[PDB]
DNA sequence: TCGAGAATCCCGGTGCCGAGGCCGCTCAATTGGTCGTAGACAGCTCTAGCACCGCTTAAACGCACGTACGCGCTGTCCCCCGCGTTTTAACCGCCAAGGGGATTACTCCCTAGTCTCCAGGCACGTGTCAGATATATACATCCGA
DNA sequence: TCGGATGTATATATCTGACACGTGCCTGGAGACTAGGGAGTAATCCCCTTGGCGGTTAAAACGCGGGGGACAGCGCGTACGTGCGTTTAAGCGGTGCTAGAGCTGTCTACGACCAATTGAGCGGCCTCGGCACCGGGATTCTCGA
């Protein structure tokens, strides 16, 4: 029987973290799981699309964080972009 | 003598219910048929699995349901409160689907 | 063969589906409209799914395709996969 | 001798996995080859955006005495905002419901 | 002398036609308003107007008529069916509406027979109201296209009735380098005229039994007419403030030559005053000055124009005006024996005075 | 004294105007607003001239469809002018707020 | 010579406004679609310019060439014919 | 010895080049491995579609007189059709104009 | 000096067999240009999707077809699925 | 400004079935090296953007007049709401049959990768014809009497 | 209904610059060959779609009386169209500078690829408590006098 992925272990583990006492019920599992998968959709093919612009071949972090910038509304890109610098800087360190 | 609510009164109190609640408004089996119908002429002996048609029924609420908010909106611009099919047709006009 | 089944959508689902939006003294000439374009949107959803499932060599029109078929127009429907 | 396995996701401190975006990113083909820095980046801002759905939806759901999470929540909780409602401007979400709204004119004197 | 008796002659000619003529046109009227009356799909036909005068028309008797009715169709496609252009198939492009013409299509192509058929049928009903003339329709001649009418008001008129498709789009690449008056009449002139509509007239092939019914020629009655009218280097050459030449005059005596040679020796059945008209419309390119035409020099001119059909007719080579590839004087089109016959005659006529106009 | 009645020159206008092709904004005064607000975004930025020319362009198209659908509206209410609620009404309806 | 600029959205002078409405086929105009339709065109001008300078920005350069516009352009359903692609 | 070249828009009896096709498709990232038989079908539909467009423009230009084509008459071919005018009713032409177009009411009496 | 590639000449080729007097202005040579690039870009973009959905791995005709089939609205549809067809047959029939 | 009534909120008790956790286990992620190219960086050239100046004149600005349209007020009558009673078909529960989706084996031919060689297409230069422009008409349209 | 006034379409004559065409050359497309893995085809399993029966009560359908909202008509006032006279600055032609876009040439580091190993996550059980549903009471909101 071939068998399938999804991200339902990740987000109950995500949500285990901001409240601490609920849980969640297998509809909002589905609708989170397809939320996160359109997402990210959108952000590599913008990625993709810029880096060809450019005539570079490959993906850096760099135009991942120039296409979070073009998406993501107001100052939402802000935090989200203050993340990711804060992760691949811990990540890098090690 | 009967209690009878003044006209516009009833129409206030299912809308504060209906803006409420979340269950399906369009009876299952005649969209079943009327799916099957349409479906008809471009294939023969299709089979549809349930959850196809339970997507299909949901997307034309939503369509629906921002149709008439649009249309209402027309409506009120005109000094009136009575919808009728022009403002339907303006709608359609002006979101560029026509 | 199936025939005359638009009028299976009654006069009082369309007087709900108006209540819900907001709206407060619908007209006499409201239905005969309604009908016609429900049946437009149909038609175009379920063309774009049949020619999904025609391509993939199948005879059954599942979840996915009518979900990529209104993904196609612009109308994402999240919670079927 | 071979140094105990530490996944990437613990040295970066994230939830969200990412060898699993990694392959995701080789094998979609968005690029002829993805650099070794993108998918800990991505997988950042993922476990971001839904940190934020799901915090928002949270307190939604205790409002009115709830524990578990419906769709219903999660349409209040993106209805709302007024980001959230910019980047889901188009998504319809499967027995979501709508805000409750009544025109100024309809109500009466 | 001889030939200005004979042109005098050919001018008097008019005035015993006239009456019929406008009886023709009378009657012609009354079809195309019924016509247009009518809701179908020949609503939009009109009459091209193509000449009445002697010059313009073809070889008829007096009492005799011809009128080509004009259609209008949206996009067509011209396939080629010979070598040389002579034939073309018909299609149709694409057409958002829907084509009107759906079922008069056999196959992709549009069928002759049936519209024909159609418009014979359409005629018939048509004239049969018409009640203070006696017109009737002539019963079908097997190989002519023609719907004829028979007029008895009360001396017997027929009238040829040929239906004719109207096409405004592009000119068919094989006419490129078609009527190369360039140098006569100025380039501006020739775009102008290149940028009008183009018709196509139904015509059967001999050629076997398939595709019968399915072939058109192409028509440019309307250039032809204007050139006609409109000959002359200066502007006002044969207008009221101008001079005249003698163009149409040597027209005119070559057609009635070819005309009473044709009633003498009915060998001649195969020649037509379209190989007059296009061995003057050479002669007009070769020698474009009006005083090459002056008439006084007309029966000069005229042998000058006679040298050369000689030896048109002893080449076989006679390019169409408008479509270079296509011989006129092709064996298959004239038989060698009928054109050395021609010149027995044409020799004979000129070495003794054009007895044959007397 | 040949005064026209008020309602005339209007429509000349219309007829000649829909039928040109060129540009209605000046161009200088366009140039300097581009740069205007390019200034807050970043510093020290210079422009091609095509650059500039597709702005221009863009916001032709734009503007002039949007008085389109104004005018619409407008004689929906029973109307002949146009007035600030039209456009706030026919951006409403578009999605565009 | 770099002077900043302040109130240049006036260079939009009325007549121009009226011009663009004539071409949209309109017949008389109130007193107050002036104020409204320069609102809207700064508003529209603030979004492709920002997206603009990113497409440029990323690149490492100072000079927003035409072609980036018109990626900007495109990027919001309004793609532009004419100007390179 | 090698045969004559052969360019292979010349066996399939087309205009559109195909190995230029055949090299973008190859290098633009859309699948994995381009079969040998997509760039013909490619080349022949992009072929047909041009031909559309540039006969109703040239019609349109032959009506007023008028040798060249200019964008004006590109954007009256285009804006008349019903399926033309449908596939690209998001996209503004340069210098286009717009079709004459007066409503109904505002006519004088 | 690098030199580029465009489309100038194939549409050119193409405008003499419909229209054989008429020329052409390089504006229009630009609109034409960057309308060939659009819709090639539009084609090849959905046939990608399609051979993805289905966990293929190339482009065969069919995909171009099915994805031809989904854009172009109406009767454009029927006419150019039989264009191309036919040139894939005389292709392959050599 | 008040009684009377009808609809909604609050709350206490019961039953169940879906969310939450546990246990194998197997297949994808890690660790460890190797290498061949793509991207980084320095250095040079030359196009194109910017800044400036004088002027010729087309478009913008400002003011007066008055006419047509926006808006408010009244009257009227017919269409849509609220409610009661009857009639129809949706729902739910339970079988029963079998077309078709999904998975496994295997084998072959179609596409990737190389090497060579030669013509199709691009940069450049040139000469003339189509279109822009200026001027004088000839005709179509609006407005008061 | 008409004549006068104004505005627009047409024909003629003249310049000028861009486009249609040659020309030389170069690099990428075609021809010939080889290898191996994706996909096509056949066979088998079982699940989930269609089809039907039968009872139950919720919802649709029909009809009736009347309060109120759409619509037409009228009257009034200000505000925006039209035209004339004045003042501002936009094009435009032409210099003159230099910043940076774009290109060429080395050279190092890093991502793909391969091979062995092992533990994170998925599918398949069990289990009990969060919620749906019932039924009774209290609260509140609407209408007529
Ligand atoms: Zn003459």
């Amino acid at each position: 029987r071939s068998r399938k992925e999804s991200y339902s272990v990740y987000v109950y583990k995500v949500l285990k973290q901001v409240h601490p006492d609920t849980g969640i019920s297998s509809k909002a599992m589905g609708i989170m799981n397809s939320f996160v998968n359109d997402i990210f959709e959108r952000i590599a093919g913008e990625a993709s699309r810029l880096a060809h612009y450019n005539k570079r071949s490959t993906i850096t972090s760099r135009e991942i964080q120039t296409a979070v910038r073009l998406l993501l509304p107001g100052e939402l890109a802000k935090h989200a972009v203050s993340e990711g610098t804060k992760a691949v800087t811990k990540y890098t360190s090690s | 003598k009967p209690h009878r609510y003044r006209p516009g009164t009833v129409a206030l109190r299912e809308i504060r219910r209906y803006q409420k609640s979340t269950e399906l408004l369009i009876r299952k089996l005649p969209f079943q048929r009327l799916v099957r119908e349409i479906a008809q002429d471009f294939k023969t002996d299709l089979r549809f699995q349930s959850s196809a048609v339970m997507a299909l029924q949901e997307a034309s609420e939503a369509y629906l349901v921002g149709l008439f908010e649009d249309t209402n909106l027309c409506a009120i611009h005109a000094k009136r409160v009575t919808i009728m099919p022009k403002d339907i047709q303006l709608a359609r006009r002006i979101r560029g689907e026509r | 063969v199936l025939r005359d089944n638009i009028q299976g959508i009654t006069k009082p689902a369309i007087r709900r589906l108006a209540r819900r939006g907001g709206v407060k003294r619908i007209s006499g000439l409201i239905y005969e409209e309604t009908r016609g374009v429900l049946k437009v949107f149909l038609e175009n959803v379920i063309r774009d799914a049949v020619t999904y499932t025609e391509h993939a060599k199948r005879k059954t029109v599942t979840a996915m395709d009518v979900v990529y078929a209104l993904k196609r127009q612009g109308r994402t429907l999240y919670g079927f996969g | 001798a071979r140094a105990k396995a530490k996944t990437r996701s613990s040295r970066a401190g994230l939830q969200f996995p990412v060898g699993r975006v990694h392959r995701l990113l080789r094998k979609g083909n968005y690029a002829e080859r993805v650099g070794a820095g993108a998918p800990v980046y991505l997988a950042a801002v993922l476990e971001y955006l839904t940190a934020e759905i799901l915090e928002l939806a949270g307190n939604a759901a205790r409002d009115n005495k709830k524990t578990r999470i419906i769709p219903r929540h999660l349409q209040l909780a993106i209805r709302n905002d007024e980001e959230l409602n910019k980047l889901l401007g188009k998504v319809t979400i499967a027995q979501g419901g709508v805000l409750p709204n009544i025109q100024a004119v309809l109500l009466p004197k | 002398d001889k030939l200005k008796k004979v042109l005098d002659k050919l001018r008097l000619k008019r005035k015993d036609i006239s009456e019929a003529a406008e009886t023709v046109n009378k009657v012609v009227e009354r079809l195309l308003r019924r016509m247009q009356k009518r809701e179908s799909e020949f609503k939009g036909v009109e009459q091209l107007n193509t000449g009445s005068y002697y010059e313009h028309v073809k070889i008829s008797a007096p009492n005799e008529f011809d009128v080509m009715f004009k259609l209008e169709v949206p996009r067509i496609e011209l396939q080629e069916y010979y070598e040389t252009g002579a034939f073309y198939l018909v299609k149709f492009k694409r057409i958002p509406r829907g084509n009107p013409l759906s079922h008069f299509l056999e196959g992709e192509v549009l069928s002759a027979t049936k519209m024909l058929s159609k418009f014979r049928k359409i005629i018939k009903e048509e004239v049969k109201e018409i009640k203070d003339i006696d017109v009737s329709v002539e019963k079908e001649k097997p190989g002519s296209p023609a719907v004829t009418l028979l007029i008895r008001n009360p001396e017997e008129i027929s009238v040829d009735i040929i239906l004719a498709l109207e096409s405004k789009g592009s000119w068919p690449i094989s006419t490129k380098e078609g009527l190369p008056i360039q140098g006569w009449l100025g380039t501006k002139v020739r775009t102008n005229l290149r940028r009008e509509p183009f018709y196509l007239v139904p015509k059967n092939a001999k050629d076997g039994n398939s595709f019968q019914g399915e072939t058109w020629r192409l028509s440019f009655s309307h250039t032809e007419k204007y050139i006609l009218n409109n000959h002359g280097i200066e502007k006002t050459c044969c207008e009221s403030s101008g001079a005249k030449c003698c163009r149409k005059e040597c027209l005119k005596l070559m057609k009635y030559l070819l005309e009473q040679l044709k009633k003498e020796f009915q060998e001649l059945d195969a020649f037509c005053s379209y190989h007059v008209k296009t061995a003057i419309f050479h002669m007009w390119t070769q020698d474009p000055q009006d005083s090459q035409w002056d008439p006084r020099n007309l029966s000069s001119c005229f042998d000058k124009l006679l040298a050369f059909f000689l030896e048109c007719l002893r080449t076989e080579k006679l390019d169409h005006y408008f479509i270079p590839k296509f011989n006129l004087f092709s064996q298959e089109l004239i038989d060698r024996k009928s054109k050395e016959f021609l010149s027995k005659k044409i020799e004979y006529e000129r070495n003794n005075g054009f007895p044959i106009f007397d």
